[PDB]
């Protein structure tokens, strides 16, 4: 943990919302409409938002061999859900840059899906009196198998009294790994390594439901987004067809009904090795809130 | 909504809310009552076309046990520096007590406190049948497939006989009435509307 | 003509009185006020008042 | 502000339909949560008010009829009603 190091002044590349191309706009459900002009209310997200920006590092790594991770205390903010939020996922996964550690090491930027615990209740780690700790059925939303697999499971969390592990008394945080050599060779994606690692941390008790959703992973823009309502919780993600990658649809419904107030993106380091690894990016978080759109619909 | 037309027609979603529930308390369930039950225990949103249905469960039908009491909440609220701070119930939404309440009552007007919150329940034993509440409520126009109930089906029809004229029409479950003409492709087509 | 230039002047104002007025219509609800409507009423009544 | 009487209500024997009992109150403040706490309602109905909206604003005057009276009765007392009760007992205005 050191924190001043990853979110620095070195990349820190403003990505403001425009309105203009429709930038993190949810598409109607259930409905189409065609080359008009209308207004909707809705969840959207402030013109011009700048949003909360997240750099994302390789650990420390000694010559030929792997070490602890090179993490944020991104497990320690606790952030106010208020309405759910939308995630632009690696825009500058196009161009050079490093991730933030190698700083004289410009590598091909990949494109880093965010990780998230989601809660009603949130408490301390007892007996380490560190916050941050979630206290009922919480919801885990973990990507998984190189990006193909998306994992969403509602469970109660015990934390593991192991080497440190979550819940001993010295903690630093929940950090989670994968490697790009051994874990992700082609032909066997193993598709359970972000699950083993964070089991590692907690035990999973009493899931009500076990999730599991097929990614559509490239290179080129992203958009994810969460909200909540009467009905449940809902998942929305844009299409597979570099046509329009900023229209989000809905694509999941989960059966979660209390209030969700807190989440948590999780610290990540993939832990490629010291000569060829991989730089990583950004993602951008942007908050939702009630407001009126007038939107443009095309003939397609 | 009316109760009738929910069995001949087809909804974009049905969501109940169910509970144990005596029927003698059936006014503090009403709009506009004042006591505890609106207040701490349930208090019916009206955003959406809704009902809200008390019944009891005979004898040997269905497998549904009986709890031993009905219980609710009599008081929810925070201490502060000035006094007791009550928390009331949201529109739809769970009591912030839930937490505490989840230990159980075992005497009438017991309490359990936590930090700042407190909270006090109220038991009274079951005699007779088992008697229950059903809130309801239906959306419209929200998803390209519908909730139907099986008496509103019918089997099947085609449009390329009766193009032109002036039909009825049930697709999955939107209905209505209208004039069909073949056409070029517009819109997205997963949206099927 | 002078009394067409009053005539004139009160057309103008009559304009205003009646458009200020209508706001004391109560159109068949319990006050014309909405407060006191939020202040007295539930939700499903307040709707169609 | 004093608080209000509710004691002649409360002990005694309530009176029969024809002789009801009157009470008036201005100026006080009353306890409307352990009013309710003893008394079980089997039903209300209520014209251009609501009991919710009683129990957080304010009035000028309070004026309560109380008599005894049986619950399995209740489609007598209601409002359009064409038997005894409403020709020689009691009789609901509806001003207020
Ligand atoms: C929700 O989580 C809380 C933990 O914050 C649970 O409450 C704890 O239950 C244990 C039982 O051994 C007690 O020792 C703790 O003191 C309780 N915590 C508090 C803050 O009171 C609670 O049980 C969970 N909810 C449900 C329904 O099980
Ligand atoms: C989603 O994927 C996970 C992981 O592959 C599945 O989790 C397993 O679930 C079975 C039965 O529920 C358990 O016996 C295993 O212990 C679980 N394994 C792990 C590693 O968690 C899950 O079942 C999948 N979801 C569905 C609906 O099949
Ligand atoms: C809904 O379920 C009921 C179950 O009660 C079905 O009724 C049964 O149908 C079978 C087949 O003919 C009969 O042998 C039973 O005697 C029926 N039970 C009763 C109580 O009538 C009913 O068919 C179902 N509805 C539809 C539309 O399929
Ligand atoms: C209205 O009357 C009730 C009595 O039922 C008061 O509640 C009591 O308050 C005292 C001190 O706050 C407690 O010691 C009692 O145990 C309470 N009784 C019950 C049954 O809860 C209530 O405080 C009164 N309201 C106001 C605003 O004074
Ligand atoms: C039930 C006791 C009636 C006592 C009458 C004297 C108090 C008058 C003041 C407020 C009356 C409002 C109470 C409304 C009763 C309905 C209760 C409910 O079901 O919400
Ligand atoms: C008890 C009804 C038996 C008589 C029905 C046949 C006579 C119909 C003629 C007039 C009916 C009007 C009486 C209305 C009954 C409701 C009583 C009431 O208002 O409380
Ligand atoms: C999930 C089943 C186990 C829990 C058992 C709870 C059922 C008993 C409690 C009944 C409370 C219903 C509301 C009480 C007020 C009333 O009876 O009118
Ligand atoms: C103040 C107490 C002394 C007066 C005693 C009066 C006794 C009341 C008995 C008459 C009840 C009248 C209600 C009958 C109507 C009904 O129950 O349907
Ligand atoms: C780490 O925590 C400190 C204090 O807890 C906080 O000031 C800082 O913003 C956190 N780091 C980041 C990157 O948010
Ligand atoms: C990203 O780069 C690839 C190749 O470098 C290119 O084909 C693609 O068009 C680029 N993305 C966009 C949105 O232009
Ligand atoms: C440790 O946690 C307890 C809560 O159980 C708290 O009261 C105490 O102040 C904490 N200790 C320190 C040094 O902050
Ligand atoms: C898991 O569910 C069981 C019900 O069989 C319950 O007894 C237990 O307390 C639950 N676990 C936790 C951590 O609450
Ligand atoms: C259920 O009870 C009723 C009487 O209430 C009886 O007529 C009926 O035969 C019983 N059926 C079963 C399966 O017990
Ligand atoms: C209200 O006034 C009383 C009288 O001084 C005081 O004790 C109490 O703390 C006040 N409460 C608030 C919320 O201001
Ligand atoms: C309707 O139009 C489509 C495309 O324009 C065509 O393929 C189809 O044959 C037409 N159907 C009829 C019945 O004319």
């Amino acid at each position: 943990v050191q924190p001043d190091y990853f979110e620095s002044v070195h990349t820190t590349w403003p990505m403001p919302i425009d309105t203009s191309k429709a930038e993190g706009v949810i598409y109607p459900n259930g409905k189409s409409y065609s080359n008009i002009t209308l207004t909707y209310t809705g969840l959207y997200p402030k013109a011009n938002d700048l949003g909360k920006q997240y750099l994302f590092s390789d650990g420390h790594s000694a010559p030929g061999r792997l070490n602890n991770l090179f993490v944020s205390n991104y497990s320690s903010q606790v952030e106010s859900f208020d309405d759910g939020f939308v995630v632009r996922i690696g825009a500058a996964a196009n161009k050079t840059g490093t991730t933030v550690i190698s700083q004289s090491t410009f590598k091909p930027i990949k494109k880093i899906y965010p990780a998230f615990l989601l809660g009603h209740s949130v408490g301390n780690y007892t007996p380490s009196n560190r916050t941050g700790r979630y206290l009922n059925h919480t919801l885990v939303i973990l990507p998984d198998g190189c990006g193909t697999i998306l994992h969403a499971f509602y469970c109660v969390l015990h934390p593991r009294t192991q080497q440190n592990c979550a819940g001993e008394t010295n903690f630093k945080s929940l950090s989670l790994w994968d490697t790009p050599a051994s874990d992700c060779v082609s032909g066997s994606y193993n598709q359970e390594a972000t699950l083993g690692a964070f089991k590692v941390y907690f035990d999973l008790i009493n899931c009500t439901f076990r999730y599991n959703y097929t990614i559509t992973e490239d290179e080129n823009a992203e958009w994810f987004g969460i909200t909540q309502d009467t009905q449940g919780v809902h998942l929305y993600s844009s299409r597979k067809e570099n046509v329009f990658r900023n229209n989000m649809f809905h694509f999941a419904t989960l059966p979660v009904y209390q209030k969700i107030l807190y989440y948590t993106v999780i610290p990540r380091s993939i832990r490629s090795p010291f000569n060829d690894r991989k730089a990583w990016a950004a993602f951008y978080i942007y908050k939702l809130h009630p407001l009126t759109y007038l939107l443009n619909f095309d003939v397609e | 909504v009316s109760p009738s037309s929910l069995a001949t027609g087809c909804y974009s979603s049905l969501t109940v809310d169910y509970f144990a529930y005596s029927t003698d308390m059936s006014s503090y369930l009403q709009p506009g009552s004042a006591g505890a039950i609106v207040q701490f225990n349930y208090k019916q949103d009206f955003s959406n076309p809704t009902c809200r249905v008390l019944a009891t469960v005979p004898q040997n039908l269905t497998t549904i046990t009986k709890p031993s009491n009905y219980a609710y909440l009599t008081e929810c609220y925070k201490t502060s520096a000035y006094g007791k701070n009550y928390l009331y119930n949201a529109p739809g939404a769970y009591t912030p007590c839930l937490s505490l309440a989840s230990r159980g009552f075992s005497t009438k007007y017991q309490s359990h406190s936590d930090g700042e919150l407190t909270t006090t329940g109220y038991i009274y034993p079951v005699t007779g049948n088992l008697q229950m509440a059903f809130i309801i409520s239906v959306q419209y126009g929200t998803d390209t497939n519908s909730v139907c109930p099986m008496q509103a089906l019918r089997n099947d029809t085609s449009i390329e006989d009766k193009l032109d004229v002036c039909v009825e029409y049930s697709l999955h479950g939107i209905t209505g009435r209208g004039v069909f003409h073949n056409c070029t492709s517009v819109g997205l087509r997963n949206q099927r509307f | 003509a002078f009394n067409k230039v009053q005539d004139a002047v009160n057309a103008n104002a009559m304009a205003l009185s009646k458009l200020a007025a209508e706001l004391s219509n109560t159109f068949g609800a319990i006050s014309s006020s909405i407060s006191d409507i939020l202040a007295r009423l539930d939700t499903v009544e307040q709707e169609a008042q | 502000t004093q608080e209000c009487d509710f004691t002649p209500m409360l002990t005694g024997t309530p009176p029969p339909i024809y002789n009801f009992k009157r009470l008036v109150f201005t100026n006080c403040n009353y306890n409307l949560t352990k009013l309710l706490s003893l008394f079980q309602v089997s039903e209300f109905s209520c014209h251009q008010v609501s009991p919710s909206s009683l129990a957080t604003g304010c009035y000028s005057s309070l004026t309560v009829d109380y008599f005894a009276y049986s619950t399995d009765m209740s489609s007598y007392l209601q409002p359009g009603s064409a038997g005894a009760i409403v020709q020689f007992n009691y009789k609901q205005d509806f001003s207020n």
